[PDB]
RNA sequence: AUAGGUUUGGUCCUAGCCUUUCUAUUAGCUCUUAGUAAGAUUACACAUGCAAGCAUCCCCGUUCCAGUGAGUUCACCCUCUAAAUCA
């Protein structure tokens, strides 16, 4: 579900604009691939410490 | 200032007197002061409870998103405000602190009904 | 002193006194500053009456004690306000103290907030071009599906005890630095009895 | 703040900050709230996007922008 | 079927715009205000003519009748319940939309009280955060202590009506609560007082006088306006009053009888004006003297 | 308007790019660890103690 | 008094009163014009009264004027797409040449309105700042909310100094 | 600066004065009565029915001190002082 | 059709003609005064690439924006000589003149 | 500026200087309380302490914030187009 307030502004369009509908408003959450923090990153765009020896 | 790097943020910006805090809701670059050069104001947020008991929050909302969808990112701050409001869902650490809460107040209840009931 | 007014400070603007004094011209008619040069200083001295001591040249106001500035002296306030503009004259016009100008703007708003001094009301335009109240944001909005079922607006939202299996992975990844684990939380939050 | 090139203090150099306990049962909980939290932010993030991509879009190349400027075109001839 | 006229209706806004009148020297009454010299043109008496007819058009714009609304509902909405947030928070939170292109009565405003509910605002704080963040001139955030009742009763001792209705109309929405009540009170003390002609030339007389016709106490305004020689205007106030109160026995009377011009006015004096013997009286005065000027 | 050309400025940024190149630190230097202190002896910077073990 | 015949042309009033704003197409306009002549009445009182109030409405527009190189005067616009508008004024009064170029290439008062109510939109009545900016500096001036500390002091339990006494 | 101030006052034209050499209506425009039109003079003689000619700009010596002035560009830390009540 | 060159049509008299294949021309531009509110010419030179090599000392030239500078000054080009110098053509009647008489009458081609 | 004082034996004109107004530093003398704001003369030299870490190692950050006003039309608009944010 959209959140308390932002479900209840797009409801409102809806009865302003005309459009008669009891259908929730639900965000589509399927494209959003969640993946774990542990996921390897991408090595190539990682950078290397610089030259100055201790 | 070309900063190197950075990004957008919406953030609270202080302002007020000594002891009267003021925030103002603003898009400014990452790297900016945070009192300093802005974007846009998008809001503001009175944290002093008014004469009417009330805590005073103001959300520019159109341009709220249009911002987020310009890529701006969020403060937890911010981020725990628009969860008040409604406009996010509520943000995780604001229901483990209420449940953090909760067992502490559960907690002092046990020694104050042994010593009313102890002695 | 003691004026007999106080109580009442509309009888003196009313009483023979104050007419053998003052006449039909206003208080202040007589008073004139004393400083040097032809231009005044912008401000007026900051008060006439010091540790109950009167300076040399009272103003119109500190020079008779029995003059009270009052939201109810309405006569006597209406002599610090221009009559064809409505603007209440600033202090070095009349030679008020500041103390006194800040007590007679204070008693001017307070009769005029009372209705004891009429002053000029506007004709607005209103606020709204539409009147309707019909817009879902001053409307009842339909209620969600979990508000009716008295659900979290989110199912994790509530606190889902999690398996034992993950806890025992938890607890072998910070082997010696763990805490005493918590179960699910109060359903409400205790009180203090 | 000091920069990269400002030496390090004497009193910090055997300073080792040690991480905090960690409650199991609180941690699992808190670590998928805040993915379920970011997957809908995420979702939301995404909505505003393309808000904001149509818009432009509209102004430039929409049903309206091209009619108004037919509309001044003709009237110029 | 048959529908009863409404106060915006052509016919009605007719009616209540000629009771009203025009009176040039009142509207445009010159103002305690900071002044400017003025200036000065030399006009014939076309050019004379022109500029005041457009002095009535401008006067006519200034007099449009505010329209009379019902009494707003309460709002009770609530959008969500969090019921974790219970206990967090000690101060309820206010959040109001402040995208500038909104009208004020389509914003969201909503209050997350300590509790965790997630409500709309009611009428009065949407009114008062407007008012925070869209400053209207002439409206406080805090009521002025004017509107209450002994302040007011001040106001109508120094015949200061229109005064307290421009107040009114300035702090409070046309359908609050407060907006009706002083409205309304004002009209009461009129009627009582027989200050009629305070309001006239102003935008507030049709107001005053749909509150009494459709309240049935309208025999004060008609001798008034009998006494001041405006049969014209008491003639259509009674038409006016048949109109909304259609099954009546004066309605009916004069349905019976087909009466027109005065006696409208005879027939409901005797059937339903509560005062039939003094409103009688006063025409039949009148009568008699309109008899002498035409000899 | 004509900017006063730096030489200096340029020639400075080609050699330090030049010897950050020819005198990299190999991951033999960069990556190795005290295994005692547990502090790589490159930036004498300790690792964190989760990583200890 | 004010130096030269109709001083009143040298004021901010009577330059802002121009009515012909060029559509954004207009780039370059030439005033060809003849000093003498009763034929060229007009378009010397053009330039004399009006090319200042053209030009002050329409700062980056070159206006260019040739003297008594033409039998006849006549306007030229240069537009940006490269066309361009000859318009003849010989025996047309300055006005009726102002109302001339603002019908043909002057922005009609609608274009102006709206682009008036774009400008409204960037000064928000509920955004706090300098006054330069904004009408309101602070919340403490809004009526209800909590005032500023330099005109009521804060009560002493709101007052960090006593937080921590009264803590420790 | 006396004799100056005398010759001034003496030869001013008052509005019935304009009213009758012009043979039009002398009307007041105040702002703070809105457009109501104030006839302060009319013309005792006969009323002329041709308007006066309304010279599109009009040829008049303008004092550069008001017109400074007009345009907020006459700064004076003397001017508009606060004085006592004259 | 984009050009980063700032002036995309400008009018003005050519001054100079000895570079090659480059006109030095003048322009004039009316700015206004903010003391005295009056407008006064300011003039700015402009080098036009004529590649015919048609501008003569005296006439009056559009210049066009090149796309981009073909040389460190010359960022425009010769778009049309409006008026040449002692040779006009009345735009109005399309009749050679000399000054403000024709020198062909209008009524000639009826 | 609503102006004022001052050339001469005296008058008129012109004219400079100064007076009256409002701020900011410093000096003299003097000084009770509370809140608030503001606060080296010096791009002269600096004792001592602190001001950048984070993190399962890699990376990232320390290029910011904070400071100063030495130098000084690099700050604004347009065209074009890197890096950066939108996982
Ligand atoms: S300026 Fe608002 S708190 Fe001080
Ligand atoms: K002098
Ligand atoms: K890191
Ligand atoms: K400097
Ligand atoms: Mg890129
Ligand atoms: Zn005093």
């Amino acid at each position: 579900p959209y959140p308390p307030l932002l479900r209840a502004m797009i409801i409102a369009e809806r009865q302003k604009n005309g459009d008669t509908s009891t259908e929730e408003p639900m965000l589509n959450v399927q494209r959003i691939r969640m993946e774990p923090w542990d996921y390897p990153a991408k090595q190539e765009d990682k950078g290397r410490a610089k030259g100055t020896p201790v | 200032k070309a900063y190197r790097g950075g990004h957008l943020t919406i953030r609270l910006a202080l302002g007020g007197c000594t002891n009267r805090p003021f925030y103002r809701i603003v898009a400014a670059h990452n790297k900016c002061p945070r009192d300093g050069r802005f974007v846009e104001q998008l809001g503001s947020y009175d944290p002093l409870p008014n004469s009417h008991g009330e805590k005073l929050v103001a959300l520019n909302l159109d341009r709220i998103r249009h911002w987020i969808g310009c890529g701006a990112h969020l403060s937890k701050p911010m981020e725990k405000l628009l969860g008040l409001a409604g406009f996010f869902p509520l943000h995780p650490m604001m229901i483990t602190n209420a449940e953090r809460l909760r067992r502490k107040r559960a907690r002092e209840v046990l020694l104050a009904s042994q010593k009313t009931d102890a002695e | 002193p003691i004026s007999p007014y106080k109580d009442e400070p509309w009888k003196y603007l009313e009483s023979e006194e104050y007419q053998e004094r003052y006449g039909s011209r206003p208080v202040w008619a007589d008073y004139r500053r004393n400083h040097k040069g032809g231009v005044p200083p912008q401000r007026t001295r900051k008060t006439c009456i010091r540790r109950n001591k009167v300076v040399g040249n009272p103003c119109p106001i500190c020079r008779d004690h029995k003059l009270h500035v009052d939201f109810r002296n309405v006569k006597l306030l209406e002599q610090f306000v221009c009559a064809h503009t409505g603007i209440i004259f600033y202090a070095p016009y009349t030679g008020v103290c500041v103390k006194q100008h800040k007590r007679l703007t204070q008693a001017i708003q307070k009769a005029r907030d009372h209705g004891l001094l009429i002053y000029h009301i506007p004709q607005v335009e209103p606020r709204d071009l539409d009147f309707s109240t019909s817009h879902g944001a001053v409307s009842a909005t339909p209620p969600a599906p979990t508000l009716v079922s008295g659900d979290p607006w989110y199912p994790w939202y509530n606190w889902k005890q999690p398996p034992e299996r993950e806890l025992s992975r938890l607890r072998r990844l910070y082997q010696g630095h763990l805490q005493e684990e918590s179960g699910p939380p109060p359903e409400s939050m205790p009180k203090m009895p | 703040r000091k920069t990269r090139h400002d030496p390090l203090a004497k009193s910090k150099i055997e300073r080792v900050n040690m991480p905090p306990a960690v409650d199991p049962a609180e941690f699992f909980v808190l670590m998928e709230r805040y993915q379920h939290y970011r997957q809908t932010v995420r979702a939301l993030r995404m909505e505003f996007v393309s808000e904001v991509q149509r818009k432009v879009h509209e102004a430039r190349a929409g049903v309206l922008a091209e009619r108004k400027a037919l509309k001044d075109a003709a009237e110029h001839r | 079927e048959t529908k009863k006229p409404t106060f915006m209706d052509e016919e009605v806004q007719s009616i209540l715009t000629k009771m009203t009148g025009l009176n040039l020297q009142k509207t445009f009454k010159p103002a305690i205000q900071e002044l400017k010299p003025p200036t000065y043109k030399l006009m014939t008496q076309a050019q004379l003519e022109e500029a005041t007819r457009q002095a009535v058009e401008a006067a006519k714009v200034r007099l449009k009748m505010p329209p009379v609304l019902e009494e707003r509902v309460p709002i009770n909405d609530v959008l969500a319940e969090d019921k974790i947030l219970e206990g967090t928070e000690t101060t309820k939170y206010v959040f109001t939309d402040i995208s500038y292109s909104i009208p004020h009565r389509e914003r969201f405003i909503v209050v997350r009280e300590p509790s965790g509910t997630l409500r709309k605002a009611s009428w009065e704080e949407r009114d008062r955060m407007i008012q925070v963040y869209f400053p209207k001139e002439g409206r406080k955030i805090l009521t002025p202590i004017i509107f209450k009742e002994e302040n007011l009763r001040t106001m109508y001792s120094q015949d200061r009506h229109v005064d307290v209705l421009n107040l009114c109309f300035a702090q409070f929405e046309p359908d609050s609560t407060e907006y009706i009540k002083v409205h309304h009170k004002t009209y009461e003390d009129i009627d009582k007082r027989g200050k009629y002609d305070l309001l006239r030339s102003t935008r507030y007389f049709g107001g005053m006088v749909w509150y009494f016709v459709n309240n049935k106490k309208i025999d004060g305004l008609l001798i008034d306006q009998i006494q001041r020689d405006l049969i014209d205007d008491a003639t259509n106030l009674v038409q006016l009053y048949h109109v909304l109160h259609p099954d009546g026995q004066s309605a009916q009377g004069a349905k019976d009888q087909a009466a027109e011009g005065i006696n409208l006015i005879k027939v409901f004096a005797k059937t339903e004006a509560q005062k039939g013997a003094y409103i009688e009286l006063t025409l039949q005065t009148y009568q008699e003297a309109l008899s002498r000027h035409s000899a | 308007k004509k900017v006063r050309p730096r030489l200096i400025a340029e020639l400075a940024r080609r050699v330090r790019a030049l010897r950050e190149q020819l005198n990299r630190p190999r991951d033999s230097q960069l990556y190795a660890v005290d295994y005692e202190t547990l502090t790589r002896p490159f930036s004498g910077r300790r690792l964190p103690v989760r990583a200890w073990a | 008094p004010m130096k030269g015949r109709f001083p009143i042309r040298r004021t901010l009033q009577y330059l802002s009163q121009g009515n012909v704003v060029f559509k954004d197409s207009v780039k370059v306009m030439t005033v060809n014009y003849n000093t003498h002549g009763e034929l060229g009445e007009g378009a010397r009182k053009f330039v004399f009264f009006n090319i200042p109030q053209i030009q002050y409405k329409n700062p980056w527009v070159q206006i260019m004027m040739f003297k008594n190189m033409t039998p006849s005067p006549f306007l030229r616009f240069y537009l940006d797409s490269g066309e361009q508008v000859l318009v003849d004024v010989e025996t047309k009064s300055n006005k009726e040449i102002m109302e001339h170029i603002r019908k043909i290439l002057g922005k009609n008062e609608e274009t102006l309105r709206e682009e008036e109510e774009e400008k409204k939109q960037l000064s928000h009545p509920a955004n706090f700042g300098p006054r330069k900016y904004c009408l309101r500096e602070c919340i403490c001036e809004v009526e209800g909310q909590v005032p500023c500390p330099s005109l009521v002091p804060l009560p002493k339990e709101m007052r960090g100094k006593y937080k921590a006494a009264l803590k420790a | 600066l006396t004799q100056g101030l005398f010759r001034g006052l003496s030869r001013q034209e008052t509005h019935q004065q304009l009213a009758d050499k012009k043979g039009l209506h002398v009307v007041e425009i105040r702002e703070e009565c809105g457009p109501l039109p104030i006839v302060v003079a009319s013309p005792r003689g006969p009323l002329r029915k041709d308007p006066e000619p309304e010279d599109e700009v009009p040829d008049v010596k303008l004092d550069w001190e008001d017109v400074k002035t007009a345009q907020g560009m006459k700064r004076s830390v003397w001017s508009n002082l606060k004085r006592a009540a004259t | 059709v984009r050009s980063s060159v700032h002036a995309r049509w400008i009018v003005g008299k050519v001054i100079g003609t000895k570079m090659q294949k480059t006109a030095k021309v003048r322009v004039t531009r009316l700015v206004l005064d903010p003391y005295l509110l009056k407008y006064f010419n300011k003039r700015k030179t402009y080098f036009a690439h004529d590649a015919l090599q048609q501008c003569t000392v005296g006439d009056i030239v559009l210049l066009r924006a090149l796309p981009v500078p073909r040389a460190k000054h010359v960022k425009h080009e010769l778009a049309e000589i409006v008026f040449k110098v002692g040779k006009v053509i009345d735009p109005v009647t399309g009749k050679p003149c000399a000054g403000t008489t024709y020198l062909e009458s209008p009524l000639s081609s009826e």
